[PDB]
Order: structure tokens, then C-alpha cells, then sequence
């Protein structure tokens, strides 16, 4: 609707009042793009906290996935945005969702040498073994970057 | 033109490999990069570049490959110059033949700013210290809020405020000749980005 | 031993090569000072990572506990080491010990305003409710000190 | 150094509350401490200071008990030059009579380096219209003066410039006109090994601006 799609534009822009007020006039907080991206998808991108908690609490889907199969926790593992990787976590996201490219949030994280968001993508129940569409798994990235301290954590 | 867009692509690369890269030269346009590993059945088109701005539909920008001193293959992408606002957030996306997912990012185009190399560095010895002069960038806009940065080889790297394009540098080891070199960033209140290349060197 | 104390001094001073070496050499990895604090407590407590990751895995006690009954895991949580905290909690460190004031590290967590540690403990399985010596929780310390951004997730 | 110490200590309790707080001054002491609430039975004889230094065994320091003007209560313990070796890590520990814990620490001698306040601050108006320039003297009794970092503070609101060590003066460049402006300058130990905490303000003087 009209006003499902002006709250994708405000998560996006982060703008924390204009999201509170859009969900008490009845927006859906699931409200899609042409790419299946929910406001949690462009929140989280974005890495706002703050409108990742509002929307979460509004009943948001944490395991929705677009077109491409990414789904929020890839893009703020890839982006290296800590806090709402935990966030998400703790709301309950899978931390073995693939995208169209198998890739877990734990390979998106490994490629980008985010070290912590690796180790907390462990701790909540990570498969270190899952391999995506290449066959590589998220070791097999580390070494390909020379990221010897990443490389160590994940044999 | 192209020649420093190619200096400018790989002092970004160094920084944030495996990424896509974007950054703007006068504000009114955008220039977006990564950098893969040569496949040897993809081109640039086997990539789509796609970007939405304001409630403009989602519009197509055409990628170019092109490669790279290093060995990889870097596709770039510039858009247009009537979608760069400057103060709005751009929603990108790169997305593989495949369907699979590539690069998504979200950037304003005022803190993306990689501005040229100053030019015209001058050294000389007054008694005290050497004063270092320099112009600015060239074709670049709003020189009061550029800010600059000096470094001095042997190392010593002194900022310089906003505005300012001359400094006295106090105390030095011995009247051998040391190696200058200035680089310049935009300063605030909404802008900012990246420090440019470093200047022609002097001694 | 000769190599013993030498290891712990190694392991203060944040000398990776050192701590190789003394290892290599035959020495106690769980080395205690005459406050029974292992080396893997003082890199801990230096926030050294690279050491930190030597020691456990050449068999060094992760619950280790001094005097004081402060454990490693204490160290990394009140000097705000992010990444040894989740490295510790990988290598089996008991998220829920106390020391003699009866402290959790995630009240240690909470009093120095570590949001982003108190998200990692409570992920890896702490008592949000336990109460030290004081009777307080971690919920009660952050009211105490002004943190409402760390007492709405602790409620 | 004692009236200096309560103003010095009083300093960085407001930036470091909760924790324990060391510095040294001329590089050769060192003073630690800490601030807590008064309880009816705790005095310096309920608590106990050990530090450790090089492969020398544990020793004791005796700690003082002194109130603030905040109300509360500072512990302070002033170690030996003798155990005060600049460049070696120093574990630091205070352990409650009871046997609790409380500070735990590995600290080293110049990373810690709290200087005094610059003096002799003059601010006087630039040939070039719009400009003041400020001149100032390192802390006195200060050694190394090229290695001291300075940072000038404006008062109209504040505005703060970052000084490059070793210099002292600097031009300022934009004024309001005929207000008056109040400047300040303090110094910090910068590179290679040193370092610390911003000393105190110096005395502020002010100038008036002819538009
Ligand atoms: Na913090």
C-alpha cells in the first residue's frame, strides 16, 4: 500500500519517529519491494538498531528473504554491524539460512574478515562445515584472503 | 580523466577489498567498483547494476570491465548525472545472471567524496623550518571547507585546518632535504569521505 | 618452575613469540603467580587475542579461578576485550561463574556499560536474574548507573 | 604536589569513575587511587595494595585515606622511585581484607604520564585583520618539551584546535568580531612511547575583537 511502501523509504532513510508513527497508523511491517526486501531488510543494511527493535517488536519476519535469498542476518553480517547480528540472533534468526549462492551468514562474514560477527555466528549454532554453490566453506574463504587469525578459528 | 579515476579506483580497493565502492569527484556525479577474480564466462554482462533513488523506479546502470594492474577484473558502473542528489539515500544492488545475490548497499552521495590530488606543492627554507605552499584540487568546489593533511619523510604528518593551504613546519632533525607530500579531504557539516591521493612529491 | 614463571611474565608483557618458545620449552601452560593467576588470566587481562588463543589450545584451564575467584572470562568482560570474551565462551568457559563478591561477568559486563558484551553473555546462556553478594542483578546495576539503553534488554 | 595532587586526582576521577586511577608527574613516581562511599567500618587498614614489577617479588604500599569535595572517600597509594622503572609492565592489584577482589591492573609507567598546566599564555591580535594569535610556555619543570602535544580551547559556546607537539602558538581563524573571547591551552604527552591524560587548563586570558 501506500503506506507499506513509505515505511520501506523511512527504514531506509533511518529515520526512527517517522517508522513509530507509520506502524500505529497500520503499515505492514512486512511490506515488500520489488525485490521481497521488508523494512527489516533495508534496517539492517542500513544499520540502524533502534528500527531493526521497533520493527521486530511490530512482528516483523527475521527470516524473510527476497529475491536473491538474502535474508536480514546476511546483510548485517556482510556490512559488520555487531550489534544487530545479536539482535537478530536473539529474536530468533537462523544462522544457517542460505541465499540463491548457499552462502550462510557465517561465509558473508568470513569474506568480509569480521572477526567477532564470526565468532558469534559460531556461538549461536553456526555449521563451520556448510559449503555454498562453489563448494567452499567459510574456512576455505579465509584462506583464499590471508586472514591467518580468521583461518585458525574456524578449523 | 580516466587515468586519475584509475588511480583513484585502486587507492580505494586497498582499503576495502571485497566490497563495492562508490565515491563522487564534484557532487553531481557517482562512481561505483569492486574488483573479482577473472571467470571465463562472465562479462559485464553477466552482472546487473541496479539502483533506486527517492520514488523513482528501481532504474539499470551499464557496467564496464576493465582490468587491473593487480590482475583482477574490476566492472564499474557511473550514473547518470540527473539521478545524483545529493542529500537523499541510493539504494544499490548488483545482482548475478544467476538470480544469486552479489552486492547491496545503501550510500548518500554527500559521504562518498574522494576528491583529486592537490597540485603545485611548493617547499622552501626559511630560518627558524621549511613553509610548504600548495593549491588545491583542481576542479573541486567549496575549497574553505577542504581539509588537508602533510606528511614528511625521512615520519611526520601534520594536519592542516580547513581552508588553510600553507604551514610551517617547527622543529626538524637537519637541513637535509626531506620528502612532502599533502593529500586533501572534505570537511563537514553534512559531507565527508574519503582522504584523496597524495601530491606530486618535493625534497 | 624456572619456565613457569617466566611463561606468566611472558604472557603479561603481550609477547607472543615468547609464550611459543616457554611452551615449546616444557612449561606449565596453567602456571599460577602467588595469586593463582594463570597466564591465560593475564592475557586476559592484557586483552591480548593471539595469546589468549595459544594457551587454550595447549591445554590451558578456561575456568581457572585465583584467589579472588576471578576467572578469565571475568578479566576479558570488565576491561571490555570483545573478542576474547567470545573466544573464551567458544573454548568452554562457564558463562554463570561467580567470584567471591559473586559476580557474574555479566555483572561485570553491565557495570562498565559494555553493551555489546552483554548481548554475547546472554546469547551464550547467562542469569540475567542472579544477584550477587548485594542482592543486585545486572538489570539493577544498570538502573544504578544511568544505562537505559542496557536495563531495557536485561528486563 | 599535594595541594596539585587533590586538583590532579580530583581531575581524572570525573573522567574514570568507578575504576582505579594512576599517574605520574616527573616520570620517576607514581601515584594510584580511587574513590568510594564511606562505610562505617572500611578505612585504608580494610583494604591492601600490591604491585609487582619486573621479576622483583609482590609488594605492599601503604594507602591514605582522604575525603574529596565531592563527599566521598579517596584511597591513594604513592609507589617507591626505586620500584618505578618506566619502561617494564606493573601489575597492580587491591585486595579487600576479606580476600575480595577489587582493582586488578597491568599498567606501564610512561603510557601514564599526567603533566602540568601550561603558563604564561598570551593572546595577542593579529597583523592580519580577523586573526589572534596565541603564544603560551611549556609546564614548568617539564623535560622533553618536543614530545608535548597541546590542545587551545575558545569560549564565546567552546571551540577546540588540536595543536602538533613541540609547537606553542597558533593562529586562530575565524572571530565574531567585537565579542570577547576567552582562551585556554592544556598539554599532553604525545609519541613515541609516552602518553596519558590532558593536563589542566591554563590560566584563561581574553581579547576583544574590533569588527
Ligand atoms: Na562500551
Amino acid at each position: 500500500s501506500d503506506l507499506g511502501k513509505k515505511l520501506l523509504k523511512a527504514a531506509r532513510a533511518g529515520q526512527k519517529d517517522e517508522v513509530r508513527i507509520l506502524m500505529a497508523n497500520g503499515a505492514d511491517v512486512n511490506a515488500t519491494d520489488i525485490w521481497d526486501a521488508t523494512p527489516l531488510h533495508l534496517a539492517a543494511l542500513i544499520g540502524h538498531a533502534e528500527i531493526v527493535a521497533v520493527l521486530l517488536e511490530n512482528g516483523a519476519d527475521v527470516n524473510a528473504s527476497d529475491i536473491t535469498g538474502t535474508t536480514p542476518l546476511h546483510l548485517a553480517a556482510t556490512m559488520g554491524h555487531d550489534e544487530i547480528v545479536l539482535i537478530l540472533l536473539l529474536k530468533g534468526a537462523d544462522v544457517n539460512a542460505y541465499d540463491l549462492n548457499g552462502a550462510t551468514p557465517l561465509h558473508l562474514a568470513a569474506r568480509m574478515g569480521h572477526k567477532r560477527i564470526v565468532l558469534v555466528l559460531i556461538l549461536a549454532g553456526a555449521d563451520v562445515n556448510a559449503q555454498d554453490k562453489f563448494g567452499k566453506t567459510a574456512f576455505d574463504i579465509s584462506i583464499d584472503n590471508g586472514n591467518e587469525d580468521l583461518a585458525k578459528i574456524l578449523q | 580523466a580516466d587515468p586519475k579515476f584509475e588511480s583513484k579506483a585502486a587507492l580505494l580497493a586497498a582499503r576495502g577489498p571485497e566490497e563495492l565502492l562508490c565515491f563522487t569527484e564534484r557532487l553531481e556525479d557517482l562512481v561505483c567498483f569492486w574488483e573479482e577474480a577473472a571467470s571465463a564466462g562472465v562479462g559485464p554482462g553477466q552482472y546487473s547494476f541496479s539502483y533506486q533513488l527517492e520514488d523513482e523506479p528501481w532504474k539499470l546502470c551499464r557496467l564496464h570491465q576493465a582490468p587491473t594492474a593487480r590482475g583482477a577484473v574490476r566492472f564499474w558502473c557511473s550514473l547518470p548525472t540527473a539521478d545524483t542528489s545529493s542529500f537523499v539515500p541510493l539504494e544499490l544492488r548488483v545482482t548475478a545472471a544467476s538470480g544469486a545475490p552479489r552486492y547491496h548497499r545503501v550510500i548518500h552521495i554527500n559521504e562518498v567524496v574522494l576528491l583529486d590530488a592537490p597540485v603545485g606543492l611548493v617547499a622552501r627554507l626559511a630560518d627558524e623550518h621549511v613553509v610548504l605552499r600548495w593549491l588545491p584540487p583542481p576542479e573541486t568546489p567549496m575549497t574553505s571547507h577542504i581539509r588537508y593533511e602533510v606528511d614528511v619523510s625521512a615520519v611526520q604528518r601534520v594536519e592542516i585546518l580547513e581552508g588553510r593551504t600553507e604551514c610551517v613546519l617547527s622543529n626538524l632533525r637537519g637541513r637535509t632535504r626531506y620528502t612532502f607530500a599533502v593529500r586533501a579531504r572534505m570537511a563537514e557539516p553534512s559531507f565527508g569521505g574519503f582522504w584523496s591521493a597524495w601530491s606530486e612529491p618535493v625534497s
